[PDB]
């Protein structure tokens, strides 16, 4: 259920995001002490927010957008999103042959790549676990031959069962439309729709 | 005030063809002249 | 009785012809879209 | 608007001619201006064609004239085919560079009168111009 | 091998046919690329060398000057501009069902395969005058993309024929001829905007414009006359602006008609007093008409 | 009463819309869980909002609109309106011969055309049931021979009695006016009114 | 629309043209129109080499009402007729686009034959006519 | 109008030539236009190429012509190598300044006819133009 | 009957008298109407024909070039500009009791009753130079309303006489003559604004401007000289701006005096070094004086 | 009414004409898709 | 658009030469285009170079040709050092001031056929242009 785009619909190029804004939200409670210490306490999940803006739209591509959005509203499903700036295939191989030991938790993953993978991740790559919709971001990476380790932000939302597999490619955010409760399109006498924008918040 | 005459070709009696022209006569056919005098005379004779 | 009368004289007025190319030539320094059959021989 | 009294005419050879006209009084005191059919009761029309403005210039034809729909302001004027033949015979040979089918033939005027009030009459020159014959190859 | 305008050639391609405007009098063209550039001054290092990248082709303007030709092929310019067509008659529709203007395609051709091709184009203006000179028709075009190319589509039967002979202008209203003409000038327009489409998907690719939408059409004219009056107290030729005037303009071979028009006047006390009429159709006016006639 | 327009009074050429803004209103309770889940629940009616702007008006056409609006106020009726861009025909036929089985509920409708209808609706077309004022949007269509299936948003307000007929053309929204308590108009020095605009709401 | 209509014919191919007449009334908007009943109307025409009353004739159309209630009528020429024109039209083959070639002038009448023993005539079309030369049989 | 029946083909030496054509009916009363393939059954096609418009000019070649899949409105036309080489041999010598490989040959015309009287037993032109030869080097 | 500037005539009417400026050298004029126009695009009907109306006469500018005349009649231009008058002497009042400028009225006359009349007018500028040429006086005027008319008021005794003979300029301070003059140029102004009066009462009537208010007056001058010094260390002819200089400028027949003035200087290294003085009165200065003298 | 046409290739057999080119031929002097390192490993 | 059949080539003398060409269908269904190799089984390529476009011009060489892969849709053509050396003595003697090594050699022409006939057509002209030689001073 991808948000339609030029890669899916090169004919409808207007659907290419004019610009995108990615926000981390890390709700935290903090205070400043008179001795000049700072102290902070964390609760609740981090989440990714995304904002999208579109140019003027012609009626056809607009109708394709509405036909998507109303299908989403009727079904109550999720919106999948790709994010082109991270589309690089620097890691490849038989991902489903990798073994992740169970009981890893907290922010460090270690893997047996079994010598299978080729290439390496980079800081700022996206990373995902096969059985869970969350998107994480690589802070750091190390090798010891076939063994890899990566330190990842935010902290892991699950304990590893040992059935997980890593996913370095084709990561899609799963999101829903917090703006959607008052959605609507201006129509100008040019015959063109205007003022569309989307605010998305990941949801699990 | 001014009065407008439309005129147009007649093809077959009571039927006519689109090519049309306009006359714009600068004074109404209803505007009176010295007839005012004789009309006043005959109204006074009616009186 | 008053009318205005008109004539229309459109028809299958003219058969609009049109012509298009069937194929295109493109040139690069190198072909970038060939893959190994010999790979299968190497693995055998 | 422009007080145009002047219109030229194009008759066609071998074919009878007829023109219909509709009278409307238009008042622009209120907007948009209101157009009303003239009650054409008691009016009458005349008109004549002759080959030049000169005081001796010979008459080529005179119009048949009739009222058509007095409540609607409709009247008509016409020329018989014989009149058209006389026009075509008398007219110039000279052609016109914008339309070589047209030949100059004379001047016309459709002087109109009203006799409605008090049994006394008045007359005015409502429309004026030149008249041309267009040639026709079909006989 | 050099190249020369004096033996250049222009071909228009549309509808899977091609039009050879042989009787070109002049043309002018430019091409350019847009670039993003920043100098990134920084208190660590007050860099002096700029950082910059080329992104997109600029939308070229094109300008043409064309003589009127027997066989009338240039009427297709009005057809592409968006007049409706009825044989040789053209009409403005009072309201229009288009949104995109009519896209078409252009070759510029020269010796030695030295050719250029403009891929998406639209007409923005047609403009001419009857000012006591051989009437020359200007055209303004825009095009959204260009490239150089080694070859072009042949076109040989759709060739613009011989030039029509000179003839003098007439202006008239209801068959009244108008005394003391000096000039008539006409323009017709199809104002449009390109839809900006550039996206973060286009990063590290060259970008082009691809679609535009029609903003407006205009038809308008100017007339210059000597100031004249029939008798001193007359009213018909005063300065005051008339309205609802039916107006007709022609040569021997071209005719234009405004069924109802609004006239502004301006007067100039030059050495002989001159008057300019500015003409526009009224909202209730019927379709303005244009006709062409071939000389024998 | 039908809103006057260039269909009803074609001579009032200025009386068409310079722009429109069809807004969906879908009231929900939303809650954001610390685990990052977003929950949404549909309660209360979805209702269409419509904003309209007119071009500048001459006094005569303005007076006609003014009298219409006052007559609406006096009667306390409803304002009926038809959107022209949807008005463009696609389906045609004797809709009276279509038969809808009773007891259909939820966002899917099926019907037997008996083969009477011609063409098919597109996604984003309007749809209405003849016995109830609500208007729906077609999210998707499926043919199977002469039987049709349609997925609509919002979900049906009422169960099919089996006596409905569909209506694809000439769909009128029934609405109520939100500005009415303070409406007022400025005579520009050039002799025109400006800014004349309406914030309409559906009412059920 | 004026009376003026040009005509182009195709050499060595039969030619035919169709029309229908209607009344119009814009008092209903959008403008109403209705096919005019043609019962009793009849047509004539000729093509002649010049407007001069002395000019020679080149061909005469065949013509027929085809549906009086739809108000439709048709005009045609056979290839024998067109051949006769092809033999006699001008030979000023244009130096740059040679296919078009001038032949003459034409006028088409109709006569409203009708009950009451009145008759009246009016010209429906008038123009120039050109041949296009025909390279294939 | 001759403006849009006309297509200047270019044959090329020592190689046969062939075209395929699709006949579409259309009406743009809806946007985009309504369109269908014309059922071509009972039609047939003809045409020839001659070195001049004059009545005495040489028949350079006759097309091979054939409907196919007439329900889909397809048809095909072609020339054999013997035709292409003969016209190659008989066309003009003066090479075109922009493209010295090509030379002018002559005029052609395609016309089609109804072989069953339907609403008419009649024929009309469908395509016209003039023919150029690209010279060529390999056999 | 045409018309010709070479036999046009100008008459000024004021105070129930009329002034014939016979010695006109040139004039230039325009007239125009303002229009309101809207195209009313609408998704029901994308109308292509504009809706528009004419409302008002534009305020015409007028420009005149006049030679100096014995019998001095043109002094009335300064009188109308708002100098106070004492015989032939004119003075700027240091502060002024006017609000409206002095309104006056103009005929343009020609053969065949072909006349034009400008009803409300005011002077905005008077401007001239003594630059080694027959001194020509420019005037800028505005007028709020015009119309064509069949007749004009005769004027025959108040006629501008013969032109005064040439004579060379002098500049001086306290009777010191100033070496190496090149030119002197003067301007005087009466800056004003029209009060916009148009109202919804004026709907469907043509509108005119009817009243204006005085914003400002200015008197200013420029002088061009060759750069000269008496001895190298001198101070009197330096660049630095003097202030409180009494300054007097004259021909044989015209005299202007600034009792105290402020001088800006600008220097230009042209092939011979040139200096420009910009002159203005000081706030405490007394009334600047102007005199005229007739040649015998 | 409308007629559309295209050249008859030798490979396409026969099919309805179309408003686009179908085939493309790509040219190069060399293959960039295969490295010497791959082809040598494959033989070796 | 047009096919862009016109391509010109430069041969480096005293060194072997080879060119590879791949035939693909393409479907524009999605942003990464659905290109497909054409089966080349039972096809053959011919081509020659001659000094001028004439009935009896000199012939300089015939291409060596083969199919490398019937399923990757790739054919290749080549020239030996002996062929290109035969070129280098008969190409013309002019040299450009800024580009002294480059010399005009001739006209070329590539023609493809099915090995078993479709009969309705049998071959077509893939590509054409002219050949330049670049002089070189090693062996």
């Amino acid at each position: 259920m991808r948000l339609p785009d030029p890669y899916t619909n090169p004919e409808l190029s207007g659907l290419g995001f004019e610009s995108v804004n990615l926000i981390d939200n890390d709700p935290v409670i903090r205070d400043e002490l008179p001795n000049g210490k700072v102290n902070e306490v964390k609760v609740s999940a981090q989440y990714w927010g995304i904002n999208i803006s579109y140019p003027e739209l012609f009626p056809d591509e607009y109708s394709v957008l509405d036909a998507f959005i109303l299908e989403y509203k009727r079904t109550g499903g999720y919106i999948d999103v790709i994010l082109p700036q991270y589309e690089a295939f620097r890691v490849r191989g038989n991902t489903n042959l990798v073994n992740i030991p169970a009981g890893q938790k907290g922010s460090n993953i270690t893997m047996d790549t079994q010598g299978v993978l080729t290439g390496i991740p980079k800081p700022g790559d996206l990373f995902k676990l096969s059985n869970h919709p969350k998107v994480y971001k690589i802070t750091s990476f190390n090798r010891s031959g076939n063994s890899w380790s990566i330190n990842v932000y935010p902290d892991l939302f699950i304990t590893t069962t040992g059935a997980e597999k890593p996913v370095f490619n084709g990561i899609l955010f799963r999101t829903k439309l917090m703006n959607g409760d008052a959605f609507g399109s201006t129509l100008n006498n040019n015959g063109t729709y205007s003022g569309i924008s989307l605010n998305l918040r990941e949801s699990l | 005030i001014v009065q407008q005459i439309l005129n147009i070709d007649d093809t077959t009696t009571t039927a006519s063809k689109y090519p049309k022209y306009t006359v714009v006569l600068g004074n109404s056919i209803s505007s009176i002249t010295a007839g005012e005098l004789t009309a006043a005379v005959e109204a006074s004779a009616g009186s | 009785k008053i009318i205005v009368q008109q004539i229309l004289n459109i028809d299958d007025t003219t058969t609009t012809a049109s012509k298009y190319p069937k194929y295109t030539v493109v040139l690069g320094n190198s072909i970038s879209s060939i893959t190994a059959g010999e790979l299968t021989a190497a693995v055998e | 608007s422009t007080e145009n009294r002047v219109i030229d005419i194009v008759v066609d050879e071998k074919v009878p001619y007829g023109l219909i006209m509709q009278f409307m009084d238009v008042d622009d005191s209120v907007y948009p201006p209101s157009e009303i059919p003239v009650n054409l009761t008691g009016y009458s029309l005349r008109g004549t064609i002759k080959s030049s403005l000169d005081e001796n210039a010979e008459t080529l034809a005179s119009f048949t004239t009739s009222i058509i729909d007095a409540a609607q302001g409709a009247a008509a004027i016409s020329l018989s085919v014989a009149d058209v033949t006389n026009i075509g015979e008398k007219a110039s040979k000279e052609r016109d560079k914008y339309n070589p089918r047209q030949r100059f033939a004379g001047y016309y005027d459709i002087l109109m009168t009203r006799d409605v009030i008090g049994s006394e009459v008045s007359s005015f020159r409502i429309m004026e111009g030149k008249v041309y014959i267009s040639d026709g190859v079909t006989q | 091998y050099y190249s020369l305008m004096r033996e250049s050639k222009v071909i228009v391609e549309y509808d899977g046919r091609a039009f050879h405007f042989d009787a070109l009098s002049n043309y002018d063209v430019q091409t350019s690329y847009e670039e993003f550039k920043t100098l990134r001054r920084t208190i660590h290092r007050r860099t002096n060398y700029a950082d910059s990248v080329i992104n997109a082709q600029t939308p070229s303007s094109i300008s043409l000057a064309i003589n009127f030709s027997n066989t009338l092929t240039e009427a297709n310019f009005f057809e592409w501009l968006g007049f409706d067509r009825k044989g040789n008659t053209f009409l403005l529709p009072l309201y229009s069902n288009n949104i995109e203007p009519i896209m078409f395609n252009i070759y510029i051709v020269n010796k030695d395969n030295n050719c250029v091709y403009f891929e998406n184009c639209y007409v923005s203006t047609v403009d001419f005058s009857l000012d006591k000179n051989i009437p020359i028709l200007n055209v303004g075009i825009e095009s959204g993309k260009f490239s150089e190319v080694s070859t072009y589509r042949e076109a040989a039967s759709i060739i613009q024929g011989e030039a029509m002979s000179y003839s003098p202008v007439i202006v008239s209203t209801n068959g009244n001829i108008l005394p003391g003409l000096i000039s008539a000038s006409l323009s017709f327009q199809q104002q449009c905007s390109w839809r900006e489409d550039k996206s973060v998907f286009d990063i590290n690719k060259i970008y082009n414009n691809k679609r535009a939408y029609v903003n407006e059409m205009n038809a308008s004219a100017t007339i210059s006359l000597y100031y004249l009056k029939r008798f001193a107290g007359d009213m018909v030729y005063n300065i005051e602006p008339e309205t609802d005037v039916p107006l007709n303009i022609r040569n021997n071979n071209i005719s234009i008609d405004f069924p109802l028009a609004r006239i502004s006047k301006r007067l100039n006390f030059s050495d002989v007093y001159k008057v300019e009429w500015d003409i526009i159709p009224t909202a209730s006016s019927d379709p303005v008409r244009i006709d062409f006639f071939g000389e024998i």
